[PDB]
């Protein structure tokens, strides 16, 4: 349902704006990793 | 009583709570239970 | 029955132990080297990723996809993409199948190629079928998924050939030997004392006459029978690789003349 | 990290034998040595594809997330 962030022990889909340094709903692990991509990506299989 | 400093840690040393982690414990904590650890972080 | 005859020693789904007579080293050695790289065969050569939250990157999981044996026997009759009018792929130059995966139970989830789902239309061709030759049928593990892991990708074959990528290789590894004993001369044993003892024979020496005490070199005689065993992956059937090799090799040389031709 | 897909030198696919390979060991009781040609693993190298591979992703599995 769309989202920006994550963090590497709940792994809610978190994501805020400015003004949140950083932390998650329960899990104060200022750490979050930056979610995935959406236009996926194609490879090579060799 | 009285604060001073703060003493870097040896990783695995009788403090760092990996001295006591098992090894299920470790995996969580996102340690590898193959770590020696003898450094500081 | 003409120059290149046949005599077949064992055969079955993967294996077909024969001897060539009558046969030039060369074309013996070429049709060898046909089978190892120039029989097509269908290989996944694309991969998208959807979602990829397993412990293996998504290069790693592709390059093993790609490797994956797929049927092949109605090959002959789908297309190159690089020559197939569309824009990319097709069901006229490809085969897609769609792997999904998701990390239920919580006793480790394997994903093997049977969980590989074709999605174009096969056009009634035996073609693009992840192969199996499992005693529980799960042809070849590609990943190990845990608690809740995710996988989702979709996969397009192509036909290809090996001299492109080791992967379109339907033929596994292949025996060749000719004069058994060392009568031809084209080797000089390494001995510590006993040539004759210290190399061990081949079962193809029991198949040939031994070379006589006295008997002087026979200068005259050159390479003659060939004593080969073909593998196979499965792609294709045994059978197939040595017929298609032939054809390929035959084809290849038609295409010389053809060459002279246009010249 | 997972079985080879394939032996390297002459791609005898070998990626379908790991399980049933641990299992001819386990249960059946059989040394490596019986258990790979058991598997048709006749080649060495082909032999020292299961013999010598590591199964790493049994421990990448067990961190959480
Ligand atoms: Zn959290
Ligand atoms: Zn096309
Ligand atoms: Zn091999």
């Amino acid at each position: 349902a769309t989202l920006k962030y994550i963090c590497a022990e709940c792994s809610s889909k978190l994501s805020l704006s400015r003004t949140d340094a950083v932390r998650c709903k329960d899990c104060g692990h200022r750490i979050l990793l930056k979610a995935r991509t959406k236009r996926l990506v194609q490879f090579e299989a060799r | 009583k009285v604060f001073i400093g703060r003493l870097p840690i040896m990783l695995r040393s009788k403090n760092c709570y990996l001295s006591e982690a098992t090894e299920s414990d470790l995996y969580k904590l996102k340690e590898c239970p193959f770590d020696m650890g003898g450094y500081f972080i | 029955e003409e120059g290149p005859q046949v005599k077949i020693r064992e055969a079955s789904k993967d294996n077909v132990d024969f001897i060539l007579s009558n046969v030039d080293l060369a074309m013996a050695n070429s049709l060898r080297r046909v089978m190892i790289a120039e029989i097509p065969t269908l290989a996944i050569d694309s991969v998208e990723v959807e979602t990829n939250t397993t412990v293996l990157a998504d290069e790693f999981i592709a390059h093993r996809l790609g490797l994956i044996p797929l049927q092949s026997m109605d090959i002959e009759q789908l297309e190159y993409s690089r020559d197939c009018f569309c824009e990319d792929h097709c069901d006229k130059c490809s085969v897609v199948l769609t792997l999904q995966a998701f990390g239920e139970s919580e006793s480790t989830t394997n994903v093997y190629s049977k969980d590989l789902v074709i999605v174009s239309n096969l056009m009634g061709r035996n073609i693009g079928h992840p192969i199996i030759q499992d005693k529980e049928g799960n042809g070849v593990l590609i990943c190990k998924l845990r608690k809740g892991q995710e996988l989702k990708l979709t996969c397009v074959a192509k036909k290809g050939i090996a001299k492109e990528h080791a992967k379109w290789g339907p033929a596994a590894a292949i025996e060749f030997e000719y004069d058994p004993w060392n009568k031809l001369k084209h080797t000089d044993y390494w001995y510590e004392q006993d040539s004759a003892k210290e190399w061990p024979q081949s079962k193809n020496c029991e198949y040939e006459d031994p070379p006589n005490e006295g008997d002087p070199f026979d200068y005259k005689a050159q390479a003659d029978t060939f004593y080969m065993n073909v593998e196979s992956v499965g792609s294709i059937p045994v059978d197939q690789v040595v017929v298609r090799g032939i054809d390929t090799l035959q084809k290849k040389v038609a295409s010389i003349l053809l060459a002279l031709t246009q010249m | 990290m997972i079985v080879p897909v394939r032996c390297f030198s002459c791609g005898k696919v070998v990626g379908d034998k790991w399980e049933s390979y641990l299992n001819l060991l386990q249960e059946d009781e059989l040394d490596e040595g019986t258990a790979l040609s058991r598997l048709g693993l006749k080649r060495y190298c082909c032999r020292r594809m299961i013999l010598t591979h590591v199964d790493l992703i049994e421990k990448f599995l067990r961190y959480n997330p």
